[PDB]
């Protein structure tokens, strides 16, 4: 049989089968539904739109996330994803597919037994495993060594490996993410006229922010310039007309990252949080992390955030250490590469939770030494 | 080196019908990786034959074997067999065939683009862990052979195209990753010429009589031993080493038919699994060639860890991996296993680089949108459950085992007959023998293995009538 | 056939074969333990990096030395030091060549005896010899009268040998050595805002110690040289930048020699147990053994040990004798290179205790006449 490899990830579910090279079916993870009453009679509408499908009808539903922040919040809305991804995306029947699962560092406890609880009782999956987001991206970087910092839609953190050891005290979780950006990106663009209140013109400031959006290497040379010139003003067409321009709210987005205090966050930034992770590791190790800074998640994807990065932290590093950023241009899709590579290695065959296992020690095996 | 097997089909009344020709089991490790006292496939060494300048001239080739890369790493050549001659009877061999010259003089300048795979250089970015091209112009001149753009081939080999979902998006490949790449490719390109050379043979020599009942002729290679055993020796190790098991199992059935039949019926145990345990730590997992495979899946592999981890999986707790012996000053022994043929040591360095044959997709439509008849080679080439191993992950042992598994489920469905032949000399002077000579023939032919078997049971068969015209005299 | 030579010692581990120049094999003896769990699966991680693979990996590992104070007190890594450095440093089967080893003086007879019983049935060895530390260095200066010091890291001890004759009733063992130096140093850098707790970094501290310490001919005029000026202060390159400089602590560590009431020990300095020692033996030898004082082990390689050392014996011997203090280069190294020599006398080679012999005899035939 083959093994497989589901990433539900935060605000894009991906998934596919082991030893495969990309992802076959890549989805945002949106229920939605009908908020109008509906006139037509025998077209029948069904009372939940899952998926991709949701966007298309995104005019007339009410787009609800069933995961905040890596926790899911709305279960039955899981159940719908997961069935959604086995059946209409995948067309296979997981009663003879394992199914390996991908979870963030520092989770409740609970979250993972119902993972586990729902896959091997509503799916009858004949083994699974929960893996660690960071674990894989190194693994899909090509390295054995150095801290890597996951930034996707739902939280950001570092996770420092040396040579296959982590370093569990020295990992460091920041619940600002893609979405927080989104949120300051509407709270930013209504002082220039524009205002996007529904949630589905969510999609359309997401989607701005992906298209226009980019990091400045500096912040105070770039908004001296800004406001002299208007070299920086981009032209966005809405999916009904009257084009938006916007000047420097393209680069001020993005920089909440490095300036957490622009939403209130009382933390500080990600090039920071990294250079305290470092220096929380051991002295004969900080070299090696050093030199192999490794960034993956849909976040890092902004135009000039790794010169921009490198620069604070050559600024924070002693001066005589060489400060490397491996970028590779798959960061989004790192964690499913490496989950991919996981599952097809020959010797990982023993370590799956057989359903035996689960029936025999119920759902809390999950946190025995099959972590 | 490749399996040779031809079907010689037969018409309704038994009457010869016609002939068809298939290939098995061809070596790609030759064409990258020779051994340092072992040369190439003789194709390379033949086109550099003098005594044709139109090629030469009309394809660019340096004339100095010593120059390319591919070729110089192995011994340059030896007195085998005098090349011109050998080289014009096949070009006439060719000439009084079906197709004309033009489908030649592709398979030449193919050849030709093969060679210059190796002039490829690539270096680092000024801050970044990509790799970019230096020099273009072998680029430019292979390009120029095959029809396409070395802007957009040097495009596809620095920065391949993936689909994700329903969107394209690029990878990035550093040098070592990329050299893989251009191996790969220069082998795949040779194996479908190969294959598309017999298709061609195979319909040429095709007559439009009914094919019935056939009888199939298979010429393998045989047992090779040496002191520097490679992975290319264990693969055909492994090959025999199934064979004789087939034949062992073949052997099993025909005594139990004899005993039915005479109703002298004890010690059914079957004589497969004796052998088969050794088969079993090799194609099975937790194997020598799953590991393997594994083990270049993991991007720190070193051949230290793949050592380590044998020994930790298989010392003491299987019964035929132990430790290597050092005899009469032999440069090198990692791990020795025992066979049907006796004790083989192998060597390890080197086995993990050249296993990997990750193939390029973007490359491959490339040569489908070429101007040249290279994408009818290249025309079929990598939801509702689906297997498709990906590009990386592409093992030259898994497709061995694959064709191997292919082979066993069309030569298992006919009765077989087997046929030995022995060298009687290493020299040509009829009458002499050599012992040692005799004795390795006679070991990789499995005739020990044979008689092995018989002695067990009862291999002594004489009729009542002749024991009683011989022995009755005894009282 | 052909004799090894191993070394134990304490922190350093030296072998090769008798007759060499200078030993092949030189590592430190420590034994390193993985404290983290190890999230990459398929590496297969050792349980026990054993010499100087140790080294490399630091940060990740706990060190032990097997050796504290000349005796052994962890066997099962004894054992694996001894088996490393008999198949991995020197590639050689012990079955079939004899082995030399070393110890300090006056120690426990259980070592000894465990020593030989190990190595007679755990590695099999034809025959084997147990020689004092001190006499070899004795063989390789080419003398054969005077004291000879040999500081290590793990005892300080002085044999006094006049004309091949030991003198058992004038030998005295201090337990004060390189070891204690190392963590006097740890102790005092605190003083300047440095924290080192880690074993892993007591090796960085050892390096400080090992190039920048140094013995002052003057203790009170370099502490107020040190106290006025400032021109005795260097700096220091960690593994991981901010470096560091130390000033009146350079030559402070080396001075616990002098000067033991430092780390509390009541016992005499080096230069009182020398002189002590030298008047312990008879009165027509005083002479010769005053001129013949004989310096090893790696401790004694401090810059200017020689000229404290000879100054305080001098002040301390009557004016009218001669005193010369012998301090090759290679003092680190003079314990193997006797060995290999004592080991490559023809006259030597029926002092071995042969395997037979043990076997008759049990394990205390080492401790019997023939010894
Ligand atoms: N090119 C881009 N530029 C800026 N932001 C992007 C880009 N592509 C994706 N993103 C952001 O990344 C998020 C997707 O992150 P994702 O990798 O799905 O996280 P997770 O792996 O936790 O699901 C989107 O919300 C989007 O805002
Ligand atoms: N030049 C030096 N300066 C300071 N310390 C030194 C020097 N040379 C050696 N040492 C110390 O001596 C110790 C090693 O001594 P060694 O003679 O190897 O002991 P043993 O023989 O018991 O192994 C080390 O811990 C090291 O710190
Ligand atoms: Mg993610
Ligand atoms: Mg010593």
């Amino acid at each position: 049989t083959t093994a497989l490899v589901c990433d539900n990830g935060s605000g894009l579910v991906k998934a596919g089968f082991a030893g495969d090279d990309a992802p076959r079916a890549v989805f945002p993870s949106i229920v939605g539904r009908p908020r109008h009453q509906g006139v037509m009679v025998g077209m029948g509408q069904k009372d939940s739109y899952v998926g991709d499908e949701a966007q298309s009808k995104r005019g007339i539903l009410t787009l609800k996330y069933p995961i905040e922040h890596g926790i899911i919040t709305n279960w039955d809305d899981m159940e719908k994803i997961w069935h959604h991804t086995f059946y209409n995306e995948l067309r296979v029947a997981p009663e003879e597919h394992p199914t390996l699962l991908t979870e963030a560092p520092l989770n409740p406890k609970a979250n993972r037994e119902k993972m586990t609880q729902i896959m091997f009782e509503t799916f009858n999956v004949p083994a699974m495993y929960v893996a660690i987001q960071a674990v894989l991206s190194l693994y899909a970087s090509g390295r054995t060594t150095g801290i890597v910092l996951d930034s996707g839609d739902g939280v950001t953190h570092n996770v420092p490996i040396y040579e296959g050891y982590a370093l569990p005290h020295a990992i460091m979780r920041l619940d600002l993410a893609g979405r927080d950006l989104t949120d300051y990106l509407m709270k930013i663009l209504t002082e220039r006229g524009y205002s996007f209140v529904t949630t589905a013109e969510r999609e359309i400031v997401r989607d701005i922010k992906e298209k226009l959006c980019y990091v400045a290497l500096d912040f105070e040379n770039e908004m001296a310039t800004a406001a002299s010139s208007s070299s920086l003003e981009k032209s966005y067409e809405l999916p009904d007309g009257q084009v938006i321009t916007i000047g420097n709210e393209r680069f001020r987005c993005p920089e909440t990252l490095f300036q957490p205090s622009f939403i209130g966050m009382e933390s500080a930034g990600i090039h920071e949080t990294t250079y305290n992770s470092i220096m929380k590791c051991d002295i004969d190790i900080r070299k090696d992390l050093y030199a192999n800074n490794v960034l993956s998640g849909g976040t890092t994807m902004y135009p000039g955030i790794a010169d921009r990065m490198q620069k604070e932290i050559t600024a924070l590093a002693p001066s005589t250490m060489k400060i490397k950023i491996i970028a590779p241009p798959e960061r989004k899709y790192s964690v499913w590469i490496g989950g991919s590579i996981l599952a097809s290695l020959s010797t990982f065959q023993q370590m799956w939770i057989s359903k035996q296992e689960y029936d025999e020690a119920g759902p809390s095996i999950v946190h025995r030494k099959c972590f | 080196r490749f399996g040779k097997f031809i079907r010689i089909h037969f018409g309704a009344t038994g009457k010869l019908a016609s002939a068809d020709i298939e290939t098995y089991l061809l070596e790609k490790s030759r064409v990258i990786f020779q051994l340092k006292a072992e040369r190439d496939y003789h194709i390379f060494y033949q086109i550099l034959s003098n005594k044709k300048p139109e090629l030469l001239d009309m394809l660019l080739i340096t004339n100095n074997p010593y120059d390319y890369a591919f070729i110089s790493q192995g011994e340059t050549t030896v007195a085998s067999i005098d090349d011109a001659e050998e080289l014009m009877a096949t070009d006439n061999a060719f000439d009084v065939l079906g197709f004309t010259s033009e489908e030649k003089n592709s398979m030449y300048k193919l050849t030709g683009a093969i060679m210059h795979f190796g002039n490829m250089k690539f270096k680092l970015k000024q801050r970044e862990e990509q790799a970019e091209p230096d020099g273009t112009e072998e680029a430019d001149k292979s390009a120029y052979l095959m029809g396409l753009n070395s802007a957009d081939l040097l495009k596809g080999l620095c920065h391949p195209r993936v689909k994700v979902g329903n969107e394209y998006v690029t990878k990035g490949q550093n040098v070592q990753q990329v050299i893989y790449a251009t191996g790969a490719l220069a082998k795949a390109v040779y194996e479908r010429m190969f294959n598309w050379m017999v298709t061609r043979i195979n319909a040429t020599l095709e007559t439009k009589q009914p094919r019935q009942y056939f009888i199939g002729v298979l010429d393998i290679a045989g047992f090779e031993i040496f002191d520097f055993n490679s992975f290319e020796q264990l693969c055909i190790n492994f090959t025999n080493e199934k064979l004789q098991q087939f034949f062992n199992h073949h052997m099993f059935v025909l005594e139990q038919e004899e005993y039915k039949k005479e109703g002298i019926e004890w010690t059914f145990i079957d004589f497969g699994m004796d052998l088969q345990a050794c088969i079993d730590l090799i194609e099975k997992p937790m194997g020598i060639m799953s590991i393997l495979e594994e083990e270049c899946m993991f991007p720190k592999a070193t051949d230290m860890t793949f050592k380590a981890k044998l020994f930790d999986n298989h010392l003491g707790k299987s019964a035929n991996f132990q430790k290597p012996r050092n005899i009469k000053g032999k440069p090198e022994a990692h791990f020795s296993l025992i066979h049907y043929a006796g004790i083989v040591d192998y060597n390890i360095i080197g086995w993990l680089q050249k296993n990997k044959d990750p193939l390029n997709e973007t490359v491959v439509g490339l040569y489908q949108k070429s101007s040249l008849k290279l994408l009818s080679t290249l025309f079929a080439n990598y939801g509702k459950g689906k297997a498709k191993k990906g590009s990386s992950f592409q093992t030259v042992s898994a497709l061995h085992r694959e064709n191997l598994n292919k082979l066993m489920t069309n030569l298992r469905s006919t009765h077989p007959h087997f046929v030995r032949c022995i060298i009687p000399n290493e020299t040509k002077s009829p009458g002499v023998m050599d012992n040692p000579l005799v004795m390795h023939q006679l070991r990789c032919n499995g005739v020990l293995e044979g008689i092995r078997i018989c002695r067990k049971g009862f291999p002594n068969r004489i009729l009542y009538g002749d024991f009683r015209q011989r022995y009755r005299i005894l009282n």
